[PDB]
RNA sequence: GGGCUUAAGUUAUCCGCCGAAGCUGUGGCAACCUGUGUGGUUGGGUAGGGGAGCGUCGUGUCAGUGGUGAAGCUGCCGGGUGACUGUGUGGUGGAGUUGAUGCGAGUGAGAAUGCAGGCAUGAGUAGCGUGUGACGGGUGGGAAUCCCGUCCGCCGAUUAUC
RNA sequence: GUACCCCGGGAGGGGAGUGAAAGAGUUCCUGAAACCGGUCGCAUGCAAGCCGUCAGAGCCUGUGUGGUGAUGGCGUGCCUUUUGAAGAAUGAGCCUGCGAGUUAGUGAUGCGUGGCGAGGUUAACCCGUGGUGGGGGAGUCGUAGCGAAAGCGAGUCCGAUA
């Protein structure tokens, strides 16, 4: 029989990620990555692994070509003519935490289990956060060669 | 129009389990002859009285 | 000679009545609707058992490559240094290691590193 | 063994409503055979089931059926089996030369053996025959065969070389 | 089979606890009619069970009241009990023979009428048996 | 789809890996052919052809079996490659029926806007068929809807009488 | 065929009696399913569901097997009829019962099997009032074919004894 999680036995940590010139899909595979605990060996879908990612410095995200301006997210109420688009830019300077939600979701599983372990992704446009109490580790986007 | 289709047990009795009533909710008579439930502001059943235990008046004969 | 057909006819029916026996709603209680899902069942159950290898494999190969990435080696440098190495665990004992013994999986680790082209 | 079709169950001449228009199934009477009260399709009418054997064939299933038990010694030959009138109890103790069970009492005629068909008859346990009857259902039925004398005679003239 | 304590009512709604029980058969009234009472009448202490009934507007109240009035009546007999210390322990309904009958409709048209029917069970049991 | 030019884009090349019920490994089953002590090949399937069986009822025979409890129904614990099934074990039930081998079928149902019965869904929903009743008392377990009385209203070429 | 007592206007029930059995109480043998409920265990109020299947925590139970099942993957009913249907093509509200390849020919034509064999077999009918057994060979198929036929015949016909 493999190896399954049970509950709570898999501990659940917190890190910091400084999002400063870092670029937004970067960031979003790798907050992504750490939420779901794909980075574990005791990783399982079903049961939530993963680990508590806040990321700082979210107005300072690195964009490339014009996506600044060029490259629009889009909402709607669902009433006709109820379409509202801006641009990547304008979300990070306004709302950066929507900008790097959106971004880290359409990188999860459509889930009950994803909807759950999007809530563990804190998002700040500032360089502070105030989640001193929970320790939150820094950690590097890194890759491994070869 | 016509039901397009048989409603589910689940959605059935989901609907059909607010057809209810509460239950009458009676006060004791305040006439120490006669200490008997009755509705609040109606006159006593069993001793046909209304009042306050102080200034009691009758209501109905029965 | 007339035959009545309960007795031989009930049969069958209680055998899909019990296969059906934790279905919600119709499909639990009329013999119609319970053979219909047991047919989806079945269906279901062939297909899935012969899909249970690929999940179980993906699983493993996910467990060795968070472990063996801990590591600084990819799952793919590591499969091929285990080949290499002519190490013949299997990726359900390999994520077993994994998980239960970090430690030999970590030798393994060091073992498949020893054995790759380095080209 | 006989059941009625649609056309002998009583009724049903009529068409019981429209071809069409009343948001029912078409129907050309009442009697049809999925109607409760109707016609049986292909249920059974009376029928013989004699067959047409060749005489070769039971013939030669006698012969055999009477050997596989002359082989296993199990016919007896007696003068007669009563003396005077009628008594089943006499009979019965003289056919004992085996157990009284599964026999059968091969006389001759109806009336040279007056005395010991009527002595046997009440037995149930002995089948008696003429000699002219006999087939092949009761010689494998029976577990011992008694002969008279003359129901012998009567069978091995009657058919033999 | 030959085997001790057949099936009995009284086995099966108290089952050797103190306590008794009644049942109104054939009810002329539908079994949710009596059932939209029977759910407020249940788990009630029956004393104010029966005063309550007696206020209560519903056509219902009057079959149950006296179900739980001849339930009272049967602890007071059999077990000893008093009135005001029973509790209405289970209660439901049940239901009955349904007879058929016809309304004529519009147009030569009849539509089918159920007039139901409904067994009432109600059993009590002293008031110290509600936590036990 | 997220996101991607800091390519996760195009292109050439090299090194790995993933990926099917394919192939290999291991453990069962089955059809045909073949030397007849290796084994080989084969086994998706509608119309359709061929082969072999499960279950129901009646029945010859044999062996039985049943109030120390048959049938039927209903659980639990098992069994077979399938129809299915136990000579396991209860409950209910109250008079039949089991196994072997043959014999005969009114022998198997999910559908025909199929037939009969029973019961759901809509739903405590629509309707309760032109309208004027009110009060006092009585009867009664129970009264808006019964009886009596008083007010009031209604028909009156008819809501009258024959 | 339920005396008597209790609640109730009654219906119904509860005690009790008769009975082997009354949960055999006249709606009376057995008493299935749909359908309707009471109780207990688990789950369920951030969730997109052909309602299952595989993976799987937790809880209850543990009669160490069973109930439920958060959560993850995969996944568009059944039948008919179609090139093609989850189909927004047909039919089906559900359950129980019933409802479609049969029977007759000394029919036609094959096959399996048994008997007899250059022969096989009887029909009506007769005897057995005792039947499934015996007789009955009239007929019929095989025994030689070819030709319109006369006819000839291992040949015959078209043909000229080709
Ligand atoms: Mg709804
Ligand atoms: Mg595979
Ligand atoms: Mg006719
Ligand atoms: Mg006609
Ligand atoms: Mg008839
Ligand atoms: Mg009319
Ligand atoms: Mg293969
Ligand atoms: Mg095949
Ligand atoms: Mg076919
Ligand atoms: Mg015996
Ligand atoms: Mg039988
Ligand atoms: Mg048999
Ligand atoms: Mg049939
Ligand atoms: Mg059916
Ligand atoms: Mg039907
Ligand atoms: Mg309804
Ligand atoms: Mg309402
Ligand atoms: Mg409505
Ligand atoms: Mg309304
Ligand atoms: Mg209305
Ligand atoms: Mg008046
Ligand atoms: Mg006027
Ligand atoms: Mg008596
Ligand atoms: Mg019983
Ligand atoms: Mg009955
Ligand atoms: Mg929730
Ligand atoms: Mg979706
Ligand atoms: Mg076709
Ligand atoms: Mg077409
Ligand atoms: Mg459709
Ligand atoms: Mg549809
Ligand atoms: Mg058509
Ligand atoms: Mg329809
Ligand atoms: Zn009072």
């Amino acid at each position: 029989t493999t190896y399954s999680p049970k509950a709570g036995e898999v501990q659940r940590k917190w890190y910091v990620i400084d999002a400063e010139d870092i670029v937004l899909g970067r960031l979003a595979t790798t907050a992504a990555n750490l939420l779901r605990g794909k980075h574990k060996p005791q990783y399982a879908p079903h049961i939530d692994t993963g680990d508590f990612v806040v990321v700082v410095n979210a107005s300072k995200i690195a964009l490339t070509g014009k996506k600044a301006t060029d490259s629009l997210r889009y909402d709607h109420s669902g009433r006709p003519g109820g379409l509202r688009v801006t641009s990547i830019g304008e979300m990070l300077a306004k709302n950066p935490r929507r900008a790097v939600e959106r971004a880290v979701w359409g990188m999860m599983p459509k889930n009950k289990l994803s909807r759950q372990q999007l809530k563990k992704l804190k998002v700040y446009g500032g360089p502070e956060h105030p989640h001193a109490a929970q320790n939150p580790q820094p950690y590097e986007i890194t890759q491994i060669a070869q | 129009a016509v039901p397009k289709r048989k409603m589910s047990r689940s959605n059935t009795r989901h609907r059909r389990s607010q057809w209810k009533t509460v239950a009458t909710k009676l006060v004791t008579c305040a006439n120490p002859a006669c200490g008997e439930k009755h509705l609040p502001h109606t006159a006593c059943p069993s001793c046909g009285g209304y009042g306050p235990r102080g200034d009691r008046r009758q209501v109905v004969e029965a | 000679a007339r035959v009545k057909r309960s007795v031989n006819a009930k049969k069958k029916r209680r055998e899909v009545l019990d296969q059906a026996s934790g279905y919600r709603g119709q499909r639990s209680r009329l013999y119609r609707k319970a053979k219909e899902q047991t047919l989806h069942s079945a269906t279901y159950s062939f297909r899935d058992r012969r899909a249970k290898k690929g999940d179980f494999r993906s699983l493993w190969i996910q467990r060795i490559n968070a472990a063996s990435r801990a590591q600084g080696m990819t799952y793919n440098r590591f499969i091929n240094g285990l080949k290499n190495a002519g190490v013949e665990v299997d990726r359900k004992m390999l994520a077993e290691l994994a998980v239960s013994d970090i430690n030999a999986f970590n030798s393994l680790v060091e073992v498949a590193k020893a054995s790759q082209p380095q080209n | 063994h006989a059941t009625k079709t649609r056309g002998q169950v009583s009724g049903g001449g009529k068409k019981p409503w429209r071809q069409k228009g009343t948001g029912r199934a078409r129907q050309g009477s009442t009697r049809a055979p999925q109607w409760v009260g109707g016609g049986t399709v292909h249920g059974p009418q009376p029928r013989s089931y004699a067959q047409r054997t060749p005489k070769k064939m039971v013939g030669a299933a006698l012969r055999g059926a009477l050997s596989d038990m002359a082989r296993d010694n199990r016919i007896f030959v007696v003068t007669s089996l009563v003396d005077g009138d009628k008594p089943s109890t006499k009979q019965a103790k003289a056919v004992l030369s085996g157990l009284a069970e599964l026999r059968k009492v091969l006389v001759v005629l109806d009336r040279s053996d007056e005395i010991d068909w009527l002595s046997v008859r009440n037995l149930s346990e002995v089948h008696v025959l003429a000699a002219d009857q006999l087939n092949t259902y009761d010689v494998v039925n029976a577990r011992t065969i008694v002969f008279s004398q003359a129901g012998l005679d009567a069978f091995v003239g009657a058919r033999s070389a | 089979m030959s085997k001790t304590e057949r099936p009995s009512r009284r086995a099966a709604l108290l089952g050797d606890r103190p306590g008794s029980y009644a049942i109104a058969r054939h009810v002329r009234m539908s079994a949710s009619k009596c059932r939209r009472v029977i759910n407020l009448v249940r788990g009630m202490d029956a004393v104010d069970a029966v005063t309550m009934l007696k206020f209560q507007p519903q056509a219902a109240a009057e079959p149950i009241r006296k179900v739980i009035a001849s339930a009272m009546a049967n602890a007071e007999q059999t077990e000893g009990l008093r009135a005001d210390d029973l509790y209405i322990s289970q209660a439901f309904v049940d239901e009955g023979i349904t007879m058929r009958r016809i309304r004529p409709r519009a147009k030569g048209s009849a539509s089918r009428i159920l007039k139901r029917s409904a067994h009432i069970t109600v059993v009590v049991e002293p008031k110290e048996a509600r936590q036990a």
